[PDB]
């Protein structure tokens, strides 16, 4: 099993300001990662679909880069609608791993 | 046989590339190039021991075995199919779809005879280091390094196919010598990605008689098969290392007995007996310069 | 004169490890390198005196020493390979803990 | 022999491009090609002197030899298997993978005779400036510059394979002249990526046996072998510089004795004295 | 044997700032050359490898360019974490040299 | 009337060489060139006058002059090309000294 | 033969100024073409091979551009090192002209 760890354990930050997380995976992952909205009392919402692209409806404020071990999201300026928990999944093997 | 040995039986410590090479590395630089023994696909060569058949002194014929025909055929192609696997993707940007099954230079070749395939040395460029011990290079036979005349054609730079999965196909051709005992086919494909084919059929066989019938007569008592089956190389989801492939050719050789003339006197092998028999001594100089026989009598009565 | 170099988690065999030595105020210098398939190569300087090996099945790099040791003292480190191919250019980036 | 001659013998100062064309450098401009006299590969023949068999020159039958069957064979295809060194790699990007074997345009002709091959000129270009020191070209025979029926069938261009190793194969190809001596045989594979093929084997012959059962009856007394067999060519690691691959070629040869008519005329002697 | 050889003996420069170290080697290295950060009394940790990309866990202030007979390795802004040795190694023929 | 150029350092033979000349005052003056495969290209001026050789395995290149030697007068370089290939166009960045 | 004709006879500029050279080839040079920097009492070294790339050990205020009949040779901003003589050459055809 792989096992993701997320750098960001609760960051306090603004409206307007920037935000970048970061998740590392045991093993190569290549470029199979999504990046899940949790909005307290909701489904989670995919954000970030394969790391590289933003699901549609998503505004450009969103943003997933990075491939292999290293992977990353980032928000330049938050919203209020932004106020929500962020998991990232690895899908390349099973089993996945949030 | 062709890189890696079967020896290594675990399926863990020689992460099981039998049947395949172990991987190829390229040159550094144009005078820097060492084939790394494990990666070259060297030939294949078996024999078999018939018994001693009757004679006829009185007549001076003798008998012995004679191919008369073969049946061959490369077991496993079927085995090309498997497109699973951790081999480079068909659709590498997303690392999707299939993983690129076998493809590349192929190289079918086999051979039976009633004695060891004679070979010659041919290479590409002749700068190539190849490692002098476990390998038989030109330069192991004739003891002296390659030549140029090594990368046309040298008829210094010949051998027999004698040990076994040891003379690397890329150096050692079958030879045309003057006078063979040998019936040997075979053919080749090059290129980067040309689609491997094959064939299998239980029915059809190859003759091996000679233009007057007489086919490969077995020269001790051994007939002996020699073969080489390259189908392609596999690319890894990496630096794309080239695992070579060969498959495992099956023969059925139909002989029968002959008659045939000894063609040398009795006292001639006699005496050839005795001298290989016995050991070859040093001893005092009896004979030339410094001859310590004195004299010598030769009387009648 | 013969070191020892105990890795797990991985599958040993799979890849290729090196051998890099560091005296204190030189900085370091590679020494030695053995594959998948077991083949060695050495430092130009170190050619003839130490023998890198590897014992499958134990999971440990033997580099015998000089077996002369006259002019040699580093620190010793292990380092294995990123991928298990037996490419022999491969970056490795686990380093050992030194001696 | 093929480009680079087999003189200078060591491998460092020649390189040993031995069996192999030296380079290959396009041209600049339309109107000026010249390409290189070691870069052409060019026609290998050979002449075996038989001995001398008859002096029946008092009635005209007279007997002398005759090709009767020949078995070839391109000796060296699996070659072309190392895979390693430096060409140019299967992979670019990132420059590993499998430096790419031979491939390309191949050319594969043979001819057992027994007078030298009568050829027949036709260049793809009649503006190429081949050097006229060193190799023999249209204008070495012809003694004036090409004309543009050289890009076609142009009667005048013909010659012989007198030399070796002198008479380029883009120039000089196999002529059929009415009444021949020799029976050729050759195939061509265009392409710039075509993969090569082969066929060894020690089993069957060719009957080089005309259609009255005559075969080439070796004149003077020699057997004449021609061949060229390029196998394509090798892209290095650098500027793509192809040069070609050739790879030798055996002949074995079944020679019987035939009596023929007399081809020496004494008048011709009994007349020169006049 | 190649040899390595790096312009800049030693730097002193405060944080914020930027520093560029430079790489040479006496034949050509093709793009295989990996960028080592030793920190006193640690092992050697890989930085850069391969000369164009970023080891997992690496910020981007770390950079590596060039390719063949002269590298480099830069950092824009400087952190204290940042205070370490630093080797290039190619590894493009036998023997490797540092 | 026979120049000589020493090269030292690597294959002497698998590279190509050319000569260039430049006299104080209106620049530098490509004179002539020899590849591996020795072949001689010159320049329009001096087409018939000099003569670029190479001795292999003694690692000089000779540009005989003029033989004539009127109005030919400037500071002699060499250049060594940049890729050992049979590449006539490499871009010699290997200058010589200059006499 | 082919002439090389340069637009600037000599340019008089300061240090931190741009200067741009060109070059203009009769016959069409794809893209051979290569800038040599000639300091007095020096063999001239190379710049700009390729008219595209920067020989190993140039800074990076020289950049070479274009490709065809045109060429040219910019420095962004000049430094003392910089006060020498630039040719341009044609390597395309023979014979080679400066």
């Amino acid at each position: 099993d792989i096992v993701m760890t997320q750098s960001p354990t609760s960051m306090s930050i603004s409206v307007g300001d920037r935000v970048t997380m970061n998740c590392r995976a045991s093993q190569n992952v290549y470029s199979n990662v999504d990046w899940y909205q949790q909005k307290t009392g909701q489904s989670p919402k995919l954000v970030i679909y394969k790391a590289s692209n933003r699901y549609t409806g998503v505004p450009d404020r969103f943003t997933g880069s990075g491939s292999g071990t290293y992977f990353t999201l980032t928000i330049t300026n938050i919203q209020t609608e932004d106020l929500a928990v962020y998991y990232c999944l690895q899908s390349n093997a099973f089993p996945f791993t949030f | 046989r062709m890189g890696q040995p079967p020896t290594p039986e675990s399926l863990t410590e020689g992460g099981q590339y039998y049947g395949w090479s172990r991987g190829i590395n390229l040159a550094t630089s144009d005078t820097e190039d060492s084939p790394e023994n494990n990666t070259l696909p060297t030939w294949s060569m078996a024999k078999l021991q018939l018994p001693m058949l009757n004679e006829d002194l009185t007549c001076d014929t003798l008998q012995m075995w004679e191919a008369v025909s073969v049946k061959t055929e490369v077991v496993g192609s079927g085995s090309l199919l498997d497109v699973h696997g951790f081999n480079k993707p068909t659709d590498t940007v997303n690392t999707k779809g299939i993983s690129t099954p076998v493809e590349g230079s192929q190289y079918h070749v086999f051979a039976v005879g009633g004695e060891p395939l004679d070979l010659q040395g041919l290479v590409t460029d002749a700068r190539t280091k190849y490692k002098e011990e476990g390998v038989v290079t030109i330069k192991t036979i004739t003891k002296k390094d390659m030549v140029n005349k090594d990368q046309v054609l040298n008829p210094i730079s010949k051998a027999k196919l004698d040990k076994d999965g040891m003379y690397p196909v890329e150096i050692w051709h079958p030879d045309p010598a003057k006078n063979e005992n040998t019936r040997y086919f075979g053919n080749y494909t090059g290129g980067t990605t040309t689609p491997p084919v094959l064939q299998f059929t239980n029915t059809l066989t190859t003759v091996l008689l000679d233009e007057n019938g007489v086919g490969p007569l077995c020269k001790g008592e051994g007939l002996y098969l020699s073969c080489v089956d390259i189908m392609g190389w596999r690319v890894t989801r990496n630096y794309d290392v080239h695992h070579w492939r060969g498959l495992p050719r099956y023969f059925k050789i139909t002989l029968r007995k002959r008659w045939v003339k000894n063609p040398y006197p009795m006292a001639s092998l006699i005496s050839s007996l005795f001298n290989n028999m016995l050991p070859q001594v040093q001893g005092q100089p009896m004979e030339g310069e410094n001859t310590q026989v004195e004299e010598v009598r030769v009387y009648d009565g | 004169l013969k070191l020892s170099c105990s890795a797990s988690g991985f599958t040993f065999s799979s890849y290729g490890m090196h051998w890099i030595r560091q005296v204190p105020g030189k900085g370091l210098d590679w020494v030695a390198y053995i594959s998948s398939a077991s083949d060695t190569f050495y430092a130009d300087a170190v050619k003839e005196r130490f023998t890198i090996s590897r014992d499958n099945a134990k999971n440990t790099l033997y580099l015998r020493l000089n077996s002369l040791k006259s002019e040699d003292t580093a620190i010793y480190y292990c380092a294995r390979t990123r991928y298990p191919t037996d490419h022999f250019y491969d970056w490795f980036p686990y380093w050992g803990q030194g001696t």
